[PDB]
RNA sequence: CCCACCCAUACCCCGCCCUCAGGGUAGAAACGAUGCCCUGAGGAGUAGGCGGCCGUGGAGGUCAGUGACGAAGCCUAGGGC
RNA sequence: CGGGACCGAGGACCGCGCUCUGCAAGGAUGCUGGCGUAAUGGUCACCAGCGACCCGUCUUGAAACACGGACCAAGGAGUCAA
RNA sequence: GAGACCGAUAGCGCACAAGUAGAGUGAUCGAAAGAUGAAAAGCACUUUGAAAAGAGGGUUAAAUAGCACGUGAAAUUGUUGAAAGGGAAGCGCUUGUGACCAGACUUGCGCCCGGCGGAUCAUCCGGUGUUCUCACCGGUGCACUCCGCCGGGCUCAGGCCAG
């Protein structure tokens, strides 16, 4: 049981690597590189008004 | 800025959702790749100009995107329906490809995959049968 | 269930089965080989002869350091035995496959052993004491035998060897 | 059979950078591109050092770019393919135009306040496509723990 | 092979059997031939076993590469500094011995020759004189050039 | 339709590459292996042994892969799978996976007759 | 002593494979640039060192993947790479 | 000036040249026949000519000796932590 | 309550009437062993046997699932078919014979006539979209212009072995 399971990152790496994927989700080809179907959603990236 | 077509090419020519990487070959499964194979030539999402001809009920329907609309998906491309002689459809996509610097690179492709397609929707000829040869499979 | 020989119609066959029989496959081997192919009332006497002595079955393969005979003699070799249990049981299912034939219609007096063939079953367990407080193996070897019996019963030449045949036809 | 006393030697210098990062894959396109098409060895030299590994990259500090903007190199160009670190013990920042991988937030701050210039690697190789008027520096190689114990 | 023939050999760049080179006869080279007669056959050759030699096995070294001598641009582009600027002239060079003779024949690749058609002697690592092949053989080395190539 | 002209195909060997002492014994698998003994009459290289796999074997790079019509097999499991090679009708043949229906493979055939693409087990399941 | 002939994985010429080395390739009609094109040399191997690929159980993503009109497994003097 | 064998890599043009309407000059074309199928090719079984010790392992420098192996299926041995 | 754990030689010794059966004077030691089928629908009735069972004939979607039961490898064995064998077999290279096979091919493309079926031929006008000069759509063709189909002829390219 005394495996090492759990990793430890640096808090700015995952700083890091969350706005770079941030980044990357406001890339209409990499939308579609990763699979999803957004060829019929008006404007990457989409917002929605929060009245809704 | 922080993103180029040559910086989505890097992220994504090792791995992407359009992949079928075989023993023989790799290929794609892009709607705007031409010839249907993976590099930066014809990868069409990655390329910021691209061309892609799809079937249609008769003859073919040719989508290009838009630079100005790279953000906005859903009026993305330029779409047009060409239902016509198949010279003619070859001269519209040839003028559409190479005469205002559109992908002149991607001409010959583009033609050929228009003749390809409008070759596949004719009719098929009937094969020739089968014949048996030797002795076992002709008794 | 099936049987080995898969190519015999049943219409015009009669087959019997023997599973699990507590009798010597080896012997029970020879004896099947010895009747194989046989009239079926050819081979009815000759086991019955088998049984009184008066004929003999010949080891071929399974016959290591066995006995030697004169009977032997009608087929050509010197080691021949007289498998009377083995005899038995093959009298028996020749016996209940001439009731199946005789079920089904067909002629009891043309009928011949088109197929017999004996396999090894799963095998007896006992034990035997030995020396020194040992114990071995005391196995017997049965045999499955099934059988059934049956109603007795110039293209692409040249332009030059045409021209040859043509002429020679024509001569 | 060819008697070969000597043996042919495979290269002992990186070809191409380890690292995975695809802008450091964009500036070896680049100047893997300048480095064919001029004359300059400076375009070499960096596309050398864009190769290169971290312990063979020490980092330049303010200071040490100070001293060697003296005597004549007050309006050259400042180039480090390596981290520029920020001094605490240099307290008047000279007014500097450097070009470098990366700075330290501290290192850019002070040099934007003292009203010089901080460029990458690929606006140095858009406004000196030669490598002209330049000052090309190096951190300490030997500046290590490992070297020390070595 | 002993240590000092296997060097000489090295510096004579006969490195494989049947490799042929062109030497200007001096102490300073004969001396080292003379320590590897074990190993090679040597003597004069004539204008044909040059010309020959040059024509059908001529091969240059051009950037560390072994070019075949097809057209006098090469010959004019690695000897043109020293007057050779063509296959002629390099003919000339090497069966004269002029002042280049140094850079003609270091830029000529070694030669690599056929076995001889007819054979060698039936005891080939002999000495010429005593009925083998080994040594100076002086002119005979036309016949034996002619024989390999 | 006919293949793209190509230099011939040549195989340097058709023969495999047995393992050795596999014919003696039921529990090697005549799948290769490399021996590793040092007094190995095979690895050693004696004459009149079985031959060791190597580089010099290699096929032709302009013919690799090549099935002896001169198409390369690309693998497919349904339409949109055979649809991929609309523009190498003259260098890939389609193979339809093992595991793909009758159904579709009727399809696939049926596009891939209308696409000129070869077909390899066009036969099965018929 | 002489002439002719036999043949080694040795030598010469040609093809093909791999390795190494040297060049070219963007006001891109432009490329799995981690590619392609051109040229040359080299090829045995125990201990030992290094690189790349193949295969198995499971996990995230993805292929709008295959499948009772038959998945997995098994047998096969049947074929392809 | 003949006689024979093996080979045809490349794939628009560019070059060096010549005997200069063209060419044997930076790598094969032209003409013709039979057949269009098991004919070529491939796999398996067997005969024939030549070739060919039974594998690890251990020892030292090496052999020999020695030790393990009737056969088959499934496990089965450089891992984890500091 | 869960798991990037194991999937019946694994995982606890134990998924089963398992700390059971069994061994030992005793302290103690200590297994093997899961799966028919959706549903027993687990074969009526006839016939041969002393019986076990066999054969017909039903049941099932399947008995190639028969309480030896899902799938059913290998060692090893029986039958059938083919073959070899004068004190070993087995293997490598290369033919040959016999047996058995995978490919390839069946015609494509371009012209010149003749006969049909149609006007998504060129130009012009308007609208729309775009790469801002290129397209699509709607009216215009009135058949020496475009697109399909069928008969003939010609050229070129097409498979295997060869001179």
């Amino acid at each position: 049981i005394w495996r090492k399971w759990h990793v430890k990152i640096n808090q700015g790496q995952k700083r890091f690597a969350t706005a770079s994927a941030l980044a990357a989700s406001a890339v209409a080809p990499l939308l579609m590189a990763r699979g999803h179907q957004v060829s019929t959603v008006p404007e990457v990236p989409l917002v929605v008004d929060s009245a809704a | 800025s922080n993103v180029s077509a040559d910086l989505i090419w890097e992220v994504s020519r090792n791995y992407n959702s359009f992949l079928v990487k075989q023993r023989t070959g790799t290929f794609s499964r892009d709607a705007l790749n031409l010839t249907n194979q993976h590099s930066r030539k014809h990868a069409g999402f990655v390329n910021d100009k691209a061309l892609g001809i799809v079937p249609a009920e008769k003859g073919v329907k040719v989508i290009a995107k838009k630079v100005k609309a790279a953000n906005k998906p859903a009026s993305s491309l330029y779409t047009v329906t060409y239902k016509s002689t198949a010279r003619k459809a070859y001269k519209a996509i040839a003028s559409q490809a190479a005469k205002h610097g559109y992908r002149a690179d991607l001409r010959q492709a583009a033609v050929a995959r228009a003749s390809a397609i409008l070759r596949s929707q004719r009719p098929v000829k009937p094969e020739p049968p089968k014949k048996l040869r030797g002795a076992a499979a002709r008794r | 269930v099936r049987y080995a020989a898969t190519e015999i119609a049943p219409t015009k066959s009669a087959r019997a089965r023997g599973s699990y029989l507590r009798v010597s496959f080896k012997n029970t081997r020879e004896t099947a080989q010895a009747i194989n192919g046989w009239k079926l009332q050819r081979a009815l006497t000759f086991l019955q002869n088998v049984i009184d002595k008066k004929e003999a079955v010949p080891m071929r393969r399974y016959a290591g350091s066995t006995g030697r005979t004169a009977q032997g003699k009608q087929w050509g070799v010197s080691r021949a035995r007289w498998p009377v249990k083995s005899a038995q049981f093959l009298i028996g299912l020749l016996k209940n496959a001439e009731a199946n034939a005789d079920a089904k219609g067909l002629d009891t007096g043309n009928l011949i052993i088109k197929h017999i063939q004996v396999n090894q079953a799963p095998k007896q367990r006992r034990r035997t004491y030995r020396a020194h407080g040992r114990i071995n193996p005391y196995m017997s070897n049965p045999c499955h035998i099934e059988l059934i019996l049956t109603e007795a019963e110039e293209s692409h030449l040249s332009s030059r060897q045409r021209g040859v045949r043509i002429r020679r036809a024509l001569t | 059979g060819i008697d070969l006393r000597w043996k042919h030697v495979r290269s002992s210098h990186r070809k191409a950078p380890k690292s995975d990062n695809v802008y450091l894959k964009l500036l070896v396109k680049l100047y893997r591109f300048l480095a064919r098409r001029t004359e300059a060895p400076f375009n070499k030299v960096v596309l050398r050092r864009l190769f290169m590994s971290r312990i063979n990259r020490p980092p330049v500090s303010l200071s040490r770019i100070a001293r060697n903007l003296k005597n004549g190199n007050e309006k050259k160009t400042v180039v480090v393919v390596a981290t520029v670190t920020d001094d605490n013990r240099l307290l008047q920042v000279p007014k500097m135009e450097v070009a470098a991988l990366r700075f330290t937030a501290k290192a850019r701050a002070r040099i934007e306040a003292a009203g010089g210039r901080t460029l990458t690697l690929d606006q140095l190789a858009l406004e000196k496509p030669t490598g002209a008027n330049t000052l090309l520096l190096r951190g300490p190689k030997n500046a290590r723990e490992a070297v020390k114990h070595f | 092979i002993p240590p000092k023939p296997r060097k000489i050999l090295q510096l004579l760049r006969l490195r494989q059997i049947n490799n042929g080179v062109f030497v200007k006869v001096t102490k300073a080279t004969a001396e080292m031939i003379k320590i590897v007669e074990p190993w090679v056959a040597y003597g004069y050759p004539n204008l044909k076993s040059v010309r020959e030699l040059i024509y059908k096995r001529g091969y240059g070294k051009v950037n560390g590469q072994r070019i075949p001598l097809t057209d006098n641009a090469i010959i004019e582009e690695n000897l043109g500094k020293y007057g050779i600027i063509c296959i002629e002239d390099l003919i000339h060079e090497i069966f004269t011995v002029g002042p280049n003779f140094k850079q003609a024949a270091n830029f000529l690749w070694p030669f690599k020759l056929s076995n001889p058609n007819g054979g060698f002697r039936p005891r080939k690592f002999k000495h010429f004189i005593e009925g083998g092949d080994l040594g100076n053989r002086e002119e005979h080395i036309n016949a034996l050039i002619r024989a390999m190539n | 339709v006919a293949a793209k002209k190509h230099v011939p195909i040549v195989k340097k060997r058709t023969k495999r590459f047995m393992r050795h002492q596999s014919d003696r014994f039921k529990c090697l698998d005549s799948a290769w292996r490399k021996p590793k003994g040092i007094d190995n009459r095979v690895r050693r290289r004696f004459k009149g042994n079985l031959a060791m796999p190597s580089i010099g074997y290699g096929s032709n790079k302009k013919t690799k892969h090549m099935m002896p019509s001169g198409h390369k097999a690309f693998l497919v499991h349904n339409v949109k799978d055979v649809e991929l090679l609309l523009m190498h009708n003259r260098t890939y043949a389609a193979e339809i996976a093992h595991n793909v229906s009758s159904r579709k493979r009727i399809d696939i055939i049926t596009r891939a007759k209308q696409l000129g693409v070869k077909v390899t087990n066009a036969k099965a399941k018929v």
